[PDB]
C-alpha cells in the first residue's frame, strides 16, 4: 500500500497521497468548519475559515485545499486556530445585515451555526454596512445579494453541475457582486439546487417564503415520483 | 386624591352613572377606567 | 383516641413535572421550578440556576450573587411566615395569619416591581438574573425591614408565652438525632432536634460566606422548639437583608459570556453578533456539557436537591427534583405514634409541608 | 379598508370569511364576530416617500431601541423605491 | 465536670467514656483479627482503631480529648465505635475482599451514548 | 447459586402497559437521518434514531389547530447502534422496518486540476 | 397616623410598644412611583482588545470526567475531606 | 442466559401464584360488587376476571409472569380496601366509548386506520 | 478565564480522587468504576448484587459516615441492555462530603431494598417502581405513590409518550368519571433544535 | 454562629417561683394576649375600596397580551415564530405568508389564554416589539372558548391600550 501517515492531534491516521487536510481531519471524525467547500464542487478556497494550525509550521493553511505532508501534525483545537476562526467570522459578521428574524435561512443558517459555534460573541464594527442592489434570476428563486458572502458556490455549480456558465462576479474589491450583470434569468433542470448549497438566506426558494421555520417541521423520508430516476 | 391617606387610599375614582349607554349607577366595574387614567390609578406613575 | 398507625396517600397533585422538562429547553424549564413550591418561589430558580451554571463551567456576576441572596432571604422570610401563621390556623390561632399576611403583602410587591409578577417571578436564571432592580427599590426595601422586627414580637407575643400554644405543642413529634438522620431529614427538622447542620454555613453558595448570621439550634426536638426555630430564622433573615444592602456592588446582571446569557435590547438592534446569539439563545438555546451533577441548596423547607443530567444537547436529559417535604411525610407515622387525633394536625403543620414539592 | 361578503360578513385584513354554506356561521348568531378595522397595508400604503441623497440609506424604525433592529438599503434602481423589511417606509435617491 | 446534657436529642450522656471506648476498640480489634491480614480493610479500620485507642490511652481529661478526637461529643464516638464493631461483623460475614463477581457489559458507563 | 435459566426470547409486551391497538397496528421505522441539505454539518447523522409511522391529523372546528388520536406521533428514541434499536423493538414487540446507514464515498479533490492543460476540469472563472 | 393623642395612648398602653415610632402603613416616606432613567454599566468583556473569546470560554474548559478506577504499601487511611470545625456559641446573642 | 428470578425458579411455582391470585380474585369480586353498589352481576365480574387471566395467557417467561401476579396483587389490595372508587373498579368495563370496528368494510368507511 | 469561568476546586478533586481509590481498594468485589467530574463529584459505579454491602460501609466506616441519604433516583437509558441506572446520593455530615453510587437494572431484574440501610430509601425507591417498573425485593410496602389507581403503564419510561393512552372525562348517563382513549385538541408540536455542528470537542467519541 | 433557642434554666427561689404561681394562677400571659389583640383593634385597617382603588403595580406588570404597532399604522410582527418557539407552555400558534405588497406578516397569531403561563418570554424575545404583555388584568369571561384569542383580537387589545403600553415600555425599557 502507499498510504502515508498523518497525525490529527497526535492521533495517528493513514490516508492515500493526494488527501487533504480536510478529508484527513474527516476520516479522524472531526468536521472543520467551511464555507466555500462543497464535496461535489470544485476547490475555491476563499473564505478562509478551514484555516489549521500544522504542528512546527509557523502558519495557517486552508485545510479545504491543503494536501497532507508526511508527518504532518494536524491540529484542530489549538488556540491559534481558534484566534483565526474567529477573526474570519468577525470579518464575515462585519457587512452581513442585520436580516435574520426577516430571512428564511434562519435556523438552518451555516453562518449562524458557525457563528455560535466558533465565533466570538459581540462586535467591534463600529462603521456603517454596505447595500447591495437586488437581482432577478426567474420566479423560483428569491435573491438578497445584501446576505451574501461572496462564497462563490454559484459559479461552480452552475459551470461544472448545471453546464450554464450564466453566473459570474462583476466588479472588483469590496463592490465584487455575484449575478449575471444583465436581466437574465437562470433557468435550468437543476436551477433550484442552488437554494440548497447556500450557506446564507441570499437565495432562498420563491414558493416556501415567508410560510414556515425549520425548527418546527417534521421530516417525512419518502421517495419522489416525478420521473423515473427515482 | 389625598396624600394624607396611607398608601392605596391615597388615589381613588368615583366611577360615572352611564357609560357607553349602560346604566352604572349601582353596577360600577372595575374595567370601566381608561387606559391614560388607569396607569395613574394603579400607582404606575405620579402624572396624571 | 391514639393513633397507632399513619397511611399518608400522596398523588392528588402528581403533575409529572420532571416528564415535561425532558421535552423543553433549560430556559424553558425554569419556570416549573416555580410551581413546586410555590410559597418559596426564588429560592427554587436559585437552586436549578446554580446546577445549571455548574454544568456550564461559568460563574454569576458578583452584583447578581448579591441580588439572589437578597431576594433568597425575602423568600424566607415569605414561606416561615406561610409556614407558622398556617400552623396557627389549622391549630386554631387565626388572628396572627392576618396580621403577618398584610406583611406578606408588602414583599409581593418587592417581587413584581422587580420582575413584574406577584408570586412566580422566574427572576433567577442560569447566568444572574434577568433585569436589574429599578431605582429606589432598595429604600422601599429598608423601610419595610426597619418595621419588620415589631411585627414578629406581636406575633410572638400571642403564641410563644401562651399556655394553650404550649400544651399543643410541648411534647408533640418528638424525634431523636440519631432517627432523623437516617430518615432523610433536613433543615429544621435535623436543627430543631439539636444537629448542628446548616447549608449555608458548611457547603456555602454564592455570597453566604460573607455575610454573619446564626443558626437557631433546638434542645428537644418537638413542635415548640421547631415553632422557636422557625421564628427565630425570621429574626436572622432581617440581619442578612440589612448586611446586603450596605454590601450590594455596582456591575452587571449577567455573565458576559453572550452564548449563554442573552445580550442587550440595544446591542441586539444594532451589531450582528448579538442578534445572531439572540436569535439561537431564544429558539435552541445553549447547549450544556454532558455530565451529571447535584446540586442542593437550604431551601426554607430544607434541603432541595436537583439531580440534572446533560447528554450534550440544548435539553436535559434527566432532572430529578429532591424536595424537602418528600423525606419529611415518610417520618409522619412514625412520628405520630403513640398521639392523638388533634396532635396529629400540628405534625403535619410543624414540618412545612407544599403538595406541590412532595407530588412534583 | 374593510369589505362585507354578500351574506353579511365582514372580511378580515387576512382575506378570511366564511362561506354561505358553511354552518361554522352559526357561532356567530347572537353574537358579533370581532374584525379589526385598521388594515396595515392600507395604512402602511399612505405614508409618503421619503427622499434622501445617498446611495444607501440606514433604518431602525424610529426611536432608536425603539424601534426595528437597523438594516441598510441600497437605492440604485430608479424605477422602484427601497422599502424597509421590517417597518415597510420606502425611500428613493433624489438624484 | 458532669456534663448535664449532650445536646442530642435520644443521645444519653455517658458517665465513664474512657472504659467505655477502650472496651469496644478491644472488640473492635478482636473481630478484625479473624478478617484476612491481605483484606486492605482490616488494615485500614486497624490502622485507624489504633490510632483512636492509643489517643484515648494517653488522654486523662474528656472536653480536650473529645477536641482533640475530632468528632464531636464522646458519645457519638462511642456510637461510632458500636457502629464500627456491627461493621466489622457485618463485613466478617459478607466477605467482600474477593474479586469482582461480573464484568459490566461494553458500554455500560459510557456517558454521552 | 440462585441462579435460573431462561432460554426463551424477551417479551415485556404484558408489562409495558400499552394498548394492544398501538402494538401490532404499528410499524416501527429504525433509521439513521438524513443529514438536513441546507447546511453541511453531520452532528446529526451519529446516532439512529427509532420513530414510528404518522396517522391522522385534522382540524379543530373553533380555531383551525392540529389534532390527533395517535399517542405515539412525537415518541423518537435514539439509539447508539443498530443492534440495540432491534433488540428494543423486538422486546417491545413492535413490527419494524430497518434501513442501512448511508455514509458519503470518499471524493478525490484537486486544486490544482483547475488549472489543466488538456483535461475538461478547467474552471471557466475563479 | 391620622388618629387621636388618647386613642395612640391606648394602643400604647394595651400593646406594650410605642407603635407609633414604627407603622406598618406606608406613607410619604416611600419612593416616587416615577423615577429618572437609569444608565446601567457594562461587563468586564465589553472591550475593544485583548478580548479574544478563546481566552475566556467557560464552556469549552469543561473535561470529561476523569476515571480514578476502573475494569477496562503502608499508605495512611483517608477521608473525603478533613473533620469539619465544631461551631462556636454566638457572642452576639447565645440564649443562655 | 442464567437470570436472577424474581420469586420462582420455574413455570410450576408461577403457576401456583396465578393459582392463588384468581381465587383470591374470584373470592373477591362478590364483596366488590356488594360494597361498591356497582349495576354489574357477580358473573359479569367474575367473567371480566377471567377475560383479563385469559387475555394475558400466552407468557411463558417465570420473571413477567411474576411480575403480572405481583401487579395483579398491588390491584387486589387496592380493591379490598377501599382506595378504589366506583369510577376506578368500572374502569375495566369500558361503557361509554363505542365499540370499534372489526371487519376490514367498516374500517375502511370510518377512517385511514388501519 | 477570570471574571466568567468558575474557579477549580483542586484540592478536593485531590481528597475525592483519593477517597474513591480508598473506597475502590476496601471494596473490590462489587465496584466498577470511580471517577471524579471536573466539578468535583465523586461517583462510584458498581455491580447491582453489592448495593446491600457498599452502601452500609458507607453508612458505618469511621473514615466515611455517609449518614444521610439526599436522594434516590432511577435513569432510563433505552440504548443499554440494563436500561435502568440507579442512582443513590449520601451525605456525610461529619466530613461535610457527598457520594453518588450508581448500580444497573433491566425490567426484570430485581434489587435487594436499601430500606434496612436508610429508613427514607421506604418510600423513595417505591417512587421508581411507580415510575419505572424496578422491582425491590424485600421491601416491606411495595405499591404504587404518584400514578392514578387504576393507572396501566410506568410513565417516566422513555417509550412512554407525554400525554398517556387515556384520559378522565365526566359522563351524565352513567353519572361518572369514566376513562377514554385520548383525543387532544392541538398535538404537541414537536422540535428539532439539535445543531449540526459539533459545540464541544473534548466530548467527541471516536468513531466507529 | 449557633443560638440556643428554648435552653434556659429558670430560677428557683421564692420569688420567681411565686411569680410563676400567680402567672398560672392569674393568667398573666393571656391578658397579655387580650391586650395585644385590643390594641390592634384601634388600629386603621389596610383595607382598600375595591373597584374604587387599585393595588399599586409597576410597569413591568405582565397582563393581558396585546399586539403592537409601528407610529405610522404598519404592525410591528413580521412573522419570525420567536415567540412560538419560546413559549413554554406552546400557547402561541402562527401561521404566515406574504401578502399583497410582498411583506413578511402574519396569516394567523393565537395565544391560547388558558395554556398561557403569563411568564413574559415572548414580549422579551421579540426582536421588534410587537407582542407585549399589557398591564390590563380584570379580563375574566364567561365562557372558555372567550379565552382563545386570534390575531383581531390581540390587534383590538393593542389598539385599546397602546397609550399606556407605550408609556411603560418607555419607562422600563432601559432595565433591557
Ligand atoms: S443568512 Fe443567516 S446570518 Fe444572514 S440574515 Fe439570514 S439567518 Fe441571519
Ligand atoms: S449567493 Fe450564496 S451560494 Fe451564491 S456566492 Fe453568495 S453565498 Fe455563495
Ligand atoms: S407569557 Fe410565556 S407562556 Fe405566555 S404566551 Fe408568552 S412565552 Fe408563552
Ligand atoms: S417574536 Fe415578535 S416578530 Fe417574532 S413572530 Fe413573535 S410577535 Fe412576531
Ligand atoms: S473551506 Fe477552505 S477556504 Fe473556504
Ligand atoms: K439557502
Ligand atoms: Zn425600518
Amino acid at each position: 500500500s502507499n498510504l502515508i501517515e498523518v497525525f490529527v492531534d497526535g492521533q495517528s491516521v493513514m490516508v492515500e497521497p493526494g488527501t487533504t487536510v480536510l478529508q484527513a481531519c474527516e476520516k479522524v471524525g472531526m468536521q472543520i468548519p467551511r464555507f466555500c467547500y462543497h464535496e461535489r464542487l470544485s476547490v475555491a478556497g476563499n473564505c478562509r475559515m478551514c484555516l489549521v494550525e500544522i504542528e512546527k509550521a509557523p502558519k495557517v493553511v486552508a485545510a479545504c485545499a491543503m494536501p497532507v505532508m508526511k508527518g504532518w501534525n494536524i491540529l484542530t483545537n489549538s488556540e491559534k486556530t481558534k484566534k483565526a476562526r474567529e477573526g474570519v467570522m468577525e470579518f464575515l459578521l462585519a457587512n452581513h445585515p442585520l436580516d435574520c428574524p426577516i430571512c428564511d435561512q434562519g435556523g438552518e443558517c451555516d453562518l449562524q451555526d458557525q457563528s455560535m459555534m466558533f465565533g466570538s460573541d459581540r462586535s467591534r464594527f463600529l462603521e456603517g454596512k454596505r447595500a447591495v442592489e437586488d437581482k432577478n434570476i426567474g420566479p423560483l428563486v428569491k435573491t438578497i445579494m445584501t446576505r451574501c458572502i461572496q462564497c462563490t458556490r454559484c459559479i461552480r455549480f452552475a459551470s461544472e453541475i448545471a453546464g450554464v456558465d450564466d453566473l459570474g462576479t462583476t466588479g472588483r474589491g469590496n463592490d465584487m457582486q455575484v449575478g449575471t450583470y444583465i436581466e437574465k434569468m437562470f433557468m435550468s433542470e437543476l436551477s433550484g439546487n442552488i437554494i440548497d448549497i447556500c450557506p446564507v438566506g441570499a437565495l432562498t426558494s420563491k414558493p416556501y417564503a415567508f410560510t414556515a421555520r425549520p425548527w418546527e417541521t417534521r421530516k417525512t423520508e419518502s421517495i419522489d415520483v416525478m420521473d423515473a430516476v427515482g | 386624591e389625598d396624600n394624607k391617606q396611607f398608601f392605596g387610599r391615597h388615589r381613588w375614582v368615583i366611577y360615572t352613572t352611564e357609560m357607553n349607554g349602560k346604566n352604572t349607577f349601582w353596577d360600577v366595574d372595575g374595567s370601566m377606567v381608561p387606559p391614560e387614567w388607569h396607569r395613574w390609578l394603579h400607582c404606575m406613575t405620579d402624572d396624571p | 383516641e391514639m393513633v397507632r398507625k399513619c397511611d399518608p396517600h400522596i398523588g392528588l397533585l402528581h403533575r409529572g413535572t420532571e416528564k415535561l422538562i425532558e421535552y423543553k429547553t433549560y430556559l424553558q424549564a425554569l419556570p416549573y421550578f416555580d410551581r413546586l413550591d410555590y410559597v418559596s418561589m426564588m429560592c427554587n430558580e436559585q437552586a436549578y440556576s446554580l446546577a445549571v451554571e455548574k454544568l456550564l463551567n461559568i460563574q454569576p456576576p458578583p452584583r447578581a450573587q448579591w441580588i439572589r441572596v437578597l431576594f433568597g432571604e425575602i423568600t424566607r422570610l415569605l414561606n416561615h411566615i406561610m409556614a407558622v401563621t398556617t400552623h396557627a390556623l389549622d391549630i386554631g390561632a387565626m388572628t396572627p395569619f392576618f396580621w403577618m399576611f398584610e406583611e406578606r403583602e408588602k414583599m409581593f410587591e418587592f417581587y413584581e416591581r422587580v420582575s413584574g409578577a406577584r408570586m412566580h417571578a422566574a427572576y433567577v436564571r442560569p447566568g444572574g438574573v434577568h433585569q436589574d432592580l429599578p431605582l429606589g427599590l432598595m429604600d422601599d426595601i429598608y423601610e419595610f425591614s426597619k418595621n419588620f422586627s415589631l411585627r414578629i414580637d406581636e406575633l410572638e407575643e400571642m403564641l410563644t408565652n401562651n399556655r394553650i400554644w404550649r400544651n399543643r405543642t410541648v411534647d408533640i413529634g418528638v424525634v431523636t438525632a440519631e432517627d432523623a438522620l437516617n430518615y432523610g431529614f433536613s433543615g429544621v427538622m435535623l436543627r430543631g432536634s439539636g444537629i448542628q447542620w446548616d447549608l449555608r454555613k458548611t457547603q456555602p453558595y454564592d455570597v453566604y460566606d460573607q455575610v454573619e448570621f446564626d443558626v437557631p439550634i433546638g434542645s428537644r426536638g418537638d413542635c415548640y422548639d421547631r415553632y422557636l426555630c422557625r421564628v427565630e430564622e425570621m429574626r436572622q433573615s432581617i440581619r442578612i437583608i440589612s448586611q446586603c444592602l450596605n454590601k450590594m456592588p455596582p456591575g452587571e446582571i449577567k455573565v458576559d459570556d453572550a452564548k449563554v446569557s442573552p445580550p442587550k435590547r440595544a446591542e441586539m438592534k444594532t451589531s450582528m453578533e448579538s442578534l445572531i446569539h439572540h436569535f439561537k439563545l431564544y429558539t435552541e438555546g445553549y447547549q450544556v456539557p454532558p455530565g451529571a451533577t447535584y446540586t442542593a441548596i437550604e431551601a426554607p423547607k430544607g434541603e432541595f436537591g436537583v439531580y440534572l443530567v446533560s447528554d450534550g444537547s440544548s435539553r436535559p436529559y434527566r432532572c430529578k427534583i429532591k424536595a424537602p417535604g418528600f423525606a419529611h411525610l415518610a417520618g409522619l407515622d412514625k412520628m405520630s405514634k403513640g398521639h392523638m387525633l388533634a396532635d396529629v394536625v400540628a405534625i403535619i403543620g410543624t414540618q412545612d409541608i407544599v403538595f406541590g414539592e412532595v407530588d412534583r | 379598508g374593510v369589505r362585507t361578503s354578500p351574506t353579511g360578513e365582514k372580511v378580515t385584513h387576512t382575506g378570511q370569511v366564511y362561506d354561505d354554506e358553511d354552518y361554522r356561521r352559526v357561532r356567530f348568531v347572537g353574537r358579533q364576530k370581532e374584525v379589526n378595522e385598521n388594515f396595515a397595508i392600507d395604512l402602511i400604503a399612505e405614508q409618503p416617500v421619503s427622499q434622501v441623497g445617498s446611495r444607501v440609506i440606514s433604518c431602525d424604525g424610529g426611536g432608536g431601541a425603539l424601534g426595528h433592529p437597523r438594516v441598510y438599503i441600497n437605492l440604485d434602481k430608479e424605477t422602484k423605491t427601497g422599502t424597509c423589511g421590517y417597518c415597510g417606509l420606502q425611500f428613493r435617491q433624489q438624484h | 465536670l458532669l456534663k448535664k446534657t449532650t445536646g442530642l436529642v435520644g443521645l444519653a450522656v455517658c458517665e465513664t467514656p474512657h472504659e467505655r471506648l477502650k472496651i469496644l476498640y478491644t472488640k473492635i480489634l478482636d473481630v478484625l483479627g479473624h478478617i484476612p491480614k491481605n483484606a486492605a480493610y482490616r488494615k485500614y479500620t486497624e490502622q485507624i482503631t489504633n490510632e483512636k485507642l492509643s489517643i484515648v490511652k494517653a488522654e486523662p481529661d474528656v472536653k480536650k480529648l473529645e477536641e482533640q478526637l475530632q468528632g464531636g461529643q464522646i458519645e457519638e464516638v462511642i456510637l461510632q465505635a458500636e457502629n464500627e464493631l456491627s461493621l466489622a461483623r457485618k463485613m466478617i460475614q459478607w466477605k467482600p475482599w474477593e474479586p469482582l463477581v461480573e464484568e459490566p457489559p461494553a458500554s455500560q458507563w459510557k456517558w454521552p451514548i | 447459586t440462585q441462579l435460573i435459566t431462561v432460554d426463551e426470547k424477551l417479551d415485556i409486551t404484558t408489562l409495558t402497559g400499552v394498548p394492544e391497538e398501538h402494538i401490532k397496528t404499528r410499524k416501527a421505522r429504525i433509521f439513521v437521518p438524513a443529514r438536513n441539505n441546507m447546511q453541511s454539518g453531520v452532528n446529526n447523522t451519529k446516532k439512529w434514531k427509532m420513530e414510528f409511522d404518522t396517522r391522522e391529523r385534522w382540524e379543530n372546528p373553533l380555531m383551525g389547530w392540529a389534532s390527533t388520536a395517535d399517542p405515539l406521533s412525537n415518541l423518537v428514541l435514539t439509539f447508539s447502534t443498530k443492534e440495540d434499536a432491534i433488540a428494543f423493538a423486538e422486546k417491545n414487540g413492535w413490527s419494524y422496518d430497518v434501513e442501512e446507514r448511508k455514509v458519503p464515498k470518499p471524493k478525490s479533490k484537486s486544486y490544482g486540476a483547475n488549472f489543466s492543460w488538456n483535461k475538461r476540469t478547467r474552471v471557466s472563472t475563479k | 397616623a391620622s388618629a387621636t393623642r388618647l386613642i395612640q395612648g391606648l394602643r400604647n398602653w394595651a400593646s406594650g410598644r410605642d407603635l407609633q415610632a414604627k407603622l406598618q402603613l406606608r406613607y410619604q416616606e416611600i419612593s416616587k412611583r416615577t423615577q429618572p432613567p437609569p444608565k446601567l454599566p457594562v461587563g468586564p468583556s465589553h472591550r475593544l482588545s485583548n478580548n479574544y473569546y478563546c481566552a475566556r470560554d467557560g464552556r469549552r474548559e469543561a473535561m470529561p470526567p476523569s476515571i480514578v478506577m476502573s475494569s477496562q504499601s503502608e499508605k495512611k487511611a483517608v477521608s473525603p475531606a478533613p473533620p469539619i470545625k465544631r461551631w462556636e456559641l454566638s457572642q452576639d446573642e447565645p440564649y443562655l | 442466559t442464567s437470570v436472577k428470578p424474581i420469586f420462582s425458579r420455574d413455570m410450576n411455582e408461577a403457576k401456583r401464584r396465578v393459582r392463588e391470585l384468581y381465587r383470591a380474585w374470584y373470592r373477591e369480586v362478590p364483596n366488590t360488587v356488594h360494597l361498591f353498589q356497582l349495576d354489574i352481576s357477580v358473573k359479569q365480574g367474575r367473567d371480566k376476571v377471567r377475560e383479563m387471566f385469559k387475555k394475558n395467557a400466552h407468557v411463558t417467561d417465570p420473571r413477567v409472569v411474576d411480575l403480572l401476579v405481583i401487579k395483579g396483587k398491588m390491584e387486589l389490595e387496592e380493591t379490598i380496601n377501599v382506595w378504589k372508587q366506583r369510577t376506578h373498579v368500572m374502569r375495566f368495563f369500558h361503557e361509554t366509548e363505542a365499540p370499534r370496528p372489526k371487519d376490514f368494510l367498516s374500517k375502511f368507511y370510518v377512517g385511514h386506520d388501519p | 478565564t477570570r471574571p466568567t469561568v468558575r474557579p477549580r476546586n483542586d484540592v478536593a478533586h485531590k481528597q475525592l480522587s483519593a477517597f474513591g481509590e480508598y473506597v475502590a481498594e476496601i471494596l473490590p468485589k462489587y465496584v466498577q468504576q470511580v471517577q471524579v467530574s471536573c466539578f468535583s463529584e465523586l461517583e462510584i459505579c458498581i455491580h447491582p448484587d453489592g448495593v446491600i454491602p457498599v452502601l452500609t460501609f458507607l453508612r458505618d466506616h469511621s473514615n466515611a459516615q455517609f449518614k444521610s441519604l439526599a436522594d434516590l433516583t432511577a435513569v432510563d437509558i433505552p440504548t443499554r441492555q440494563n436500561r435502568f441506572e440507579i442512582v443513590y446520593n449520601l451525605l456525610s455530615l461529619r466530613f461535610n462530603s457527598r457520594i453518588r453510587v450508581k448500580t444497573y437494572t433491566d425490567e426484570l431484574t430485581p434489587v435487594e431494598s436499601s430500606v434496612s440501610v436508610y429508613k427514607a430509601a421506604n418510600w423513595y425507591e417505591r417512587e421508581i417502581w411507580d415510575m419505572f417498573g424496578v422491582f425491590f425485593a424485600n421491601h416491606p410496602d411495595l405499591r404504587r405513590i404518584l400514578t392514578d389507581y387504576g393507572f396501566e403503564g410506568h410513565p417516566f419510561r422513555k417509550d412512554f409518550p407525554l400525554s398517556g393512552y387515556v384520559e378522565l372525562r365526566y359522563d351524565d348517563e352513567v353519572k361518572r368519571v369514566v376513562a377514554e382513549p385520548v383525543e387532544l385538541a392541538q398535538e404537541f408540536r414537536k422540535f428539532d433544535l439539535n445543531s449540526p455542528w459539533e459545540a464541544f470537542p473534548a466530548y467527541r467519541q471516536p468513531p466507529e | 454562629t449557633y443560638k440556643y433557642v428554648n435552653l434556659r434554666e429558670p430560677s428557683m427561689d421564692m420569688k420567681s417561683v411565686t411569680d410563676r404561681a400567680a402567672q398560672t394562677l392569674l393568667w398573666t400571659e393571656l391578658i397579655r394576649g387580650l391586650g395585644m389583640t385590643l390594641s390592634y383593634l384601634f388600629r386603621e385597617p389596610a383595607t382598600i375600596n375595591y373597584p374604587f382603588e387599585k393595588g399599586p403595580l409597576s410597569p413591568r406588570f405582565r397582563g393581558e397580551h396585546a399586539l403592537r404597532r409601528y407610529p405610522s399604522g404598519e404592525e410591528r410582527c413580521i412573522a419570525c415564530k420567536l415567540c412560538e418557539a419560546v413559549c413554554p407552555a406552546q400557547a402561541i400558534t402562527i401561521e404566515a405568508e406574504p401578502r399583497a405588497d410582498g411583506s413578511r406578516r402574519t396569516t394567523r397569531y393565537d395565544i391560547d389564554m388558558t395554556k398561557c403561563i403569563y411568564c413574559g418570554f415572548c414580549q422579551e424575545a421579540c426582536p421588534v416589539d410587537a407582542i407585549v404583555e399589557g398591564p390590563n388584568f380584570e379580563f375574566s369571561t364567561e365562557t372558555h372558548e372567550e379565552l382563545l384569542y386570534n390575531k383581531e383580537k390581540l390587534l383590538n387589545n393593542g389598539d385599546k391600550w397602546e397609550a399606556e403600553i407605550a408609556a411603560n415600555i418607555q419607562a422600563d425599557y432601559l432595565y433591557r
